[PDB]
């Protein structure tokens, strides 16, 4: 597995040692677990030794990976100085993005302060999104911006619901407040307040 | 704070939701204090309420509604306690608001499906009673005495021509009369009643009881004796009894009466407690067949209520005090009870204001049998004009005085 | 009345249960046409609150005369906590319509709104690896040879040798509830003794069979099992009925005892590909009514399968129709399913079976050359090799030979 | 081939059954046969194949049949016997399909089955209803209806002539609709209808429910309201409950009605699965006292088969109708037939010649309502079952025997307008 630029020539003890003891951030010694794993290591036996558990240390690893996806391409250096303390479990779920489509989520997903739900959610709504090939009003929202996916998402499964009766409406009101086109906002100002 | 004040959450379809209204402290700005609510009525970051929307009180100062999500997990199925414990077991005692108050709750479908509901409902029980076409009368039996007497008096108003007598809620078993003599009596004064009207006839016998199993032996009693309908406090004796009651009388085909008695400690004051609204709907969820409401003769509140006591499917709208859209999932309705300064001149009013799906327990009559009478005819002119096309707010008037020359009873009661 | 049960423009509401079916239909007859029939026969053959709804029909790629229909039907028509309703309705008589030449039900979606008003496992995944205190792997069982004839006394040692040597849990086999040769009630003292002799110093335990032919005979084998004190039992769901699964279910859950779901008929219902239920609606059929275990079968399609073990496990599973999963399904927080692997497995294939189910699952074994206890213990060497080298990274299908107290030994060169 | 003896007589206490299959390219007749034995069974345990005939016509397709020993079964139990039969041995790659036709229970293994609750001499008896095969019919809208007006169609239907009323398979209690209610008011229904008429009605009230329990609840009730039958779905709910539901009906006196619904999941094709009548014997030895059969105008050689299976004392094999081997009850009593599915009474004639008089119809929308609805089929029955007495042929004169009874009957004559 490759190790970071850093501790390219330590042993197995050393990684064993700066894991015990934190010493450096997430993104700096997840990595090494997974290095440190070819060399003899478990999991259970490495709560007793370095002390996190199994699904942290998937969690870590996936997390990892991912900021590592989304840093070696197109963007602005804040949202990699805010994953810094505690960005794991938030980069966990988008790891179901291509890496074009991830740095788009992450934005979203860091400007409105979304949790893991409505992080599952999201990705979803742009998962969902491509095998929609024929529907009502389906090419008014764009596909290489998120918010208009989460809209379509709302749109159609408040589409053919019942008359108004402020369920339909309210579905509706939630897709106008995350799309962020100007055609997805015209179509459902057309839909929700007059034909 | 900041952690559970979040200005940009849309709520999901199996949130419950909740509407407080508060007044915060001098120095406490309102978005703190909502997240504070949020924060004391919950919690891991799947277990935390959400305050979504903060707005002021129109009209008033220090004065704020704030909108507060909490995730289907926090909610034992079918517990209406467990819902309570978790929204106002302590957010009333916090230190940074000055007064707060419960308006409404969004149960999502979700969990309404987990519960019991209405033991039988509004259209199943006016099959039971063949009762259809109009709201239901009764009265309350004074002086509110032997058994033997007190079941006289029942027979005699049954017979006279009301739907149903009522026990006064305040007596349970005591020195001067116990419960299993009451029963028996009243049940003779039903029973020969029914032989002799042709009509299903019942009494709201009160199975309030210290235990729950002094309140099964009642109960169990009354299912002996036949009779089609028991009553019920479930705010003295409290939820965990009221829905063991409500379970028992689905299992054996009895009719569960809900007081409402000590109400008004909870929510008389504006500005604290937990409005009725809210009990109603936690009551919809426990059980109960009938309900006191009571009379408007707020009326925009009322009128709230009683859609959301009876409908599926109730539309938000805050000028009549509902601030969720409240979807029942086919769960029955309960019928609402109207009382208090009731006599025949307001009979026009109380049925163009509930409809049909309603009962009216009356208060005196200068002539017992007389008083039954004077209420049956004036109910029925009311339901008949109604529906010919008069109109009961104005015409009223005239509906009555032309229906007390049918019957002298009415005349009397008109007369005074 | 041919149609209008079939409404292209629908949109499914979130409280709607929806199915998908595969078919061919009669020649002469219209795709739209089957598909309004089948939602018709299935729900009704103020009623539009009271039908099913055709919201979309397809071919099947590749395949000729063959179509797919999705069909929405109404919570309102499902009694609240029922499998054997909701099975009652959907798949009651429409099988047996005439214009269709062949019918297969390959999906449902079970709306949150009736998901929660189940029970669901009695105890679940996490629930399970606390009560018997197992973490970082599958567990290890296997079945008993010689099955019939042999004595209370007799059957109890070779339990009892298994279950020392290594093994998690001993499996009665499926065809011996009760028979002249053997009553249940001394194979339940001498398994129970067995289990007593050689809880080692962790828990084990037996499945025993509690299958019977009355809903009385079940509970009293089941509370006798519970006398003894044993952690697990068995029923064979699909030959005693939903009725009695569900009822045990009940029990087990109140008197906390794990409970372990044998497929023990599904050939009968869902091999063929062109008609009758596929196994994933069994299994969420079953998720709902109860169980804590679930027969699987092992992978050594491919896809199918691992398609329907996530369905049983997982707490929401995106529609994914390259695995078999027609609907996304949340199923609200509701426990999983611990899959059973089994039938054509060995140590050989340790490697591939810990890496394609995970640690959620149970792996049964059906001789090893040295008795019983050796056999157990080169099970459980085998499997503590494929799970830490998993866990150091390693690729179990290319280093799955390097990767597997001479017992392992004897068993690999046996084969 | 261990598992096959090309030379074997069977015991009188050993079980047989028959299979037909199709083996995989490759694979001899000899082999797939063996297998099955194996793989069912498994010496004085074990299972044996005897003989591999083919059956005419069809390549690559062959039967086998294979007896098992009398100590492979727990006394009593269906749900045992099936584990063991076809548990498994439709899951092997040797055969490309598999589908068991027919088996053989020994005496010694059906005396220990309760067998139906009451049987169709008693169930007559019961009844007091003699000479003429039974009527009834179900009630349309089926979902969304109160349970009061549900119980004056039930009055009604009743009233009018019918015997019995049946509720949907599919209703058993919902949100719309709960059971108690149901109960309650068809119990109302039957009460007055029975009152007025002097002579015994029912209403297979429905009891099929989620738990044993609730089951027992149901059933209990109907009890208590005097109700004589209830219904059950063998299939759906399964055996386990369908026994405890019939021990109950024998203690308590009422009669079983068995619904068949989800059998075509399992005998819908004719080259996997399990046929009909297997699942018709099985359910003679589980209990029952009636059994949807369907019907035949509305194989037949196959469907005569099975009926007579369940209703006969003693049945010859005769491979033309479907039974393969002879089966002898015991003196266990038989489970009346019912037969449904698109008849009205224009197939009045054949229905009563093709059943006999032991069997009961289940009719459907007649032009003036119910009650007309019920005294046209009452009519139609009693006219053909009165031909049939004289000697007249139901399936040549029937056009005439219904006008002829049409021209009697404003009700007939109206439901003959077709």
């Amino acid at each position: 597995s490759p190790i970071p630029t850093q501790f390219r020539s330590l042993d197995s003890a050393g990684k064993i040692e700066i894991l015990a003891g934190r010493m450096a951030l997430w993104f700096e010694y997840a990595p090494l677990i997974s290095s440190l794993y070819t060399d003899g290591f478990t999991p259970p036996t490495i709560e007793e030794l370095t002390g996190i558990s199994s699904i942290e240390q998937n969690r870590l690893i996936v997390g990892a990976q991912v900021r590592d996806s989304i840093l070696q391409s197109i963007h602005e250096p804040e949202l990699i100085s805010a994953f810094d303390t505690g960005g794991a479990e938030l980069l966990y779920e988008i790891r179901l993005l291509s890496t074009t489509q991830r740095v788009a989520a992450a934005t979203f997903i860091i400007d409105r302060n979304i949790d893991s739900k409505g992080a599952q959610d999201l990705a979803r709504a742009i998962k969902d999104y491509p095998n929609r090939r024929g529907d009502v009003g389906w090419l008014d929202f764009d596909y290489n911006l998120p918010g208009d996916c989460l809209s379509f998402l709302y749109y159609r499964q408040s589409r053919e619901n019942k008359n108004p009766s402020d369920q339909r409406t309210s579905m509706l009101l939630q897709a106008l407040g995350v799309a962020e086109s100007e055609k997805a906002k015209n179509r459902l100002n057309t839909e929700l307040y007059g034909d | 704070k900041l952690t559970y004040y979040t200005p940009d959450y849309t709520p999901k379809d199996t949130d419950l939701l909740a509407a407080f209204r508060f007044s915060p402290q001098p120095g406490v700005p309102a978005d703190e204090a909502g997240a504070a609510i949020a924060a004391e009525s919950s919690t891991m970051d799947r277990y935390k309420g959400k305050c979504y929307h903060i707005e002021p009180v129109q009209g008033e100062e220090n004065s704020y509604f704030a909108f507060i999500a909490y995730p289907l997990d926090l909610f034992e199925e079918g517990s209406v306690t467990n819902i309570l414990t978790s929204i106002v077991g302590n957010v009333f005692g916090f230190k940074a608001i000055r007064s707060l108050r419960l308006e409404d709750i969004r149960f999502p479908v979700a969990l309404v499906k987990t519960f019991q509901g209405p033991p039988h409902g509004i259209q199943v029980e006016r099959d039971l009673l063949n009762k259809y076409g109009r709201p239901m009368l009764g009265c309350t039996i004074k002086p509110k005495l032997s058994a033997k007497n007190y079941g006289r008096a029942v027979y005699e108003c049954l017979r006279g021509g009301l739907d149903f007598t009522k026990d006064d809620e305040n007596i349970n078993s005591q020195p001067f009369q116990r419960w299993r003599d009451r029963f028996l009596f009243v049940a003779d004064a039903i029973h020969k009643s029914q032989a002799e009207t042709g009509e299903i006839k019942g009494h709201y016998l009160n199975v309030t009881a210290p235990t729950c199993e002094e309140m099964m032996k009642r109960a169990e009693f009354a299912k002996e004796l036949g009779m089609p309908i028991i009553m019920h406090d479930f705010l003295t004796a409290g939820f965990t009894a009221n829905t063991t009651l409500a379970k028992w009388c689905r299992d054996n085909g009895v009719l569960l009466h809900i007081h409402r008695a000590m109400h008004a400690v909870i929510d008389r004051q504006r500005n604290h407690g937990i409005h009725f609204r809210v009990l109603a709907k936690c009551l919809r969820l426990s059980g109960g067949d009938h309900l006191h409401s009571g009379t408007v003769v707020d009326k925009a509140s009322t009128l709230g209520f009683v859609d959301l006591m009876r409908e599926d499917h109730i539309e938000a709208d805050r000028s009549r005090g509902v601030f969720f859209t409240q979807d029942w999932a086919s769960m029955p309705g309960v019928l609402p009870v109207a009382s208090g300064g009731i006599h025949v001149w307001h009979m026009p009013a109380l049925v163009e204001i509930f409809g049909d799906d309603s009962v009216l327990q009356f208060g005196g009559h200068p002539w017992n049998a007389p008083g039954a009478t004077a209420n049956r005819v004036a109910l029925e002119a009311c339901v008949q004009a109604r529906n010919e096309g008069r109109d009961l707010y104005r015409e009223g008037g005239d509906i009555l005085r032309e229906a007390g020359k049918w019957s002298p009873e009415l005349a009397a009661a008109l007369d005074l």
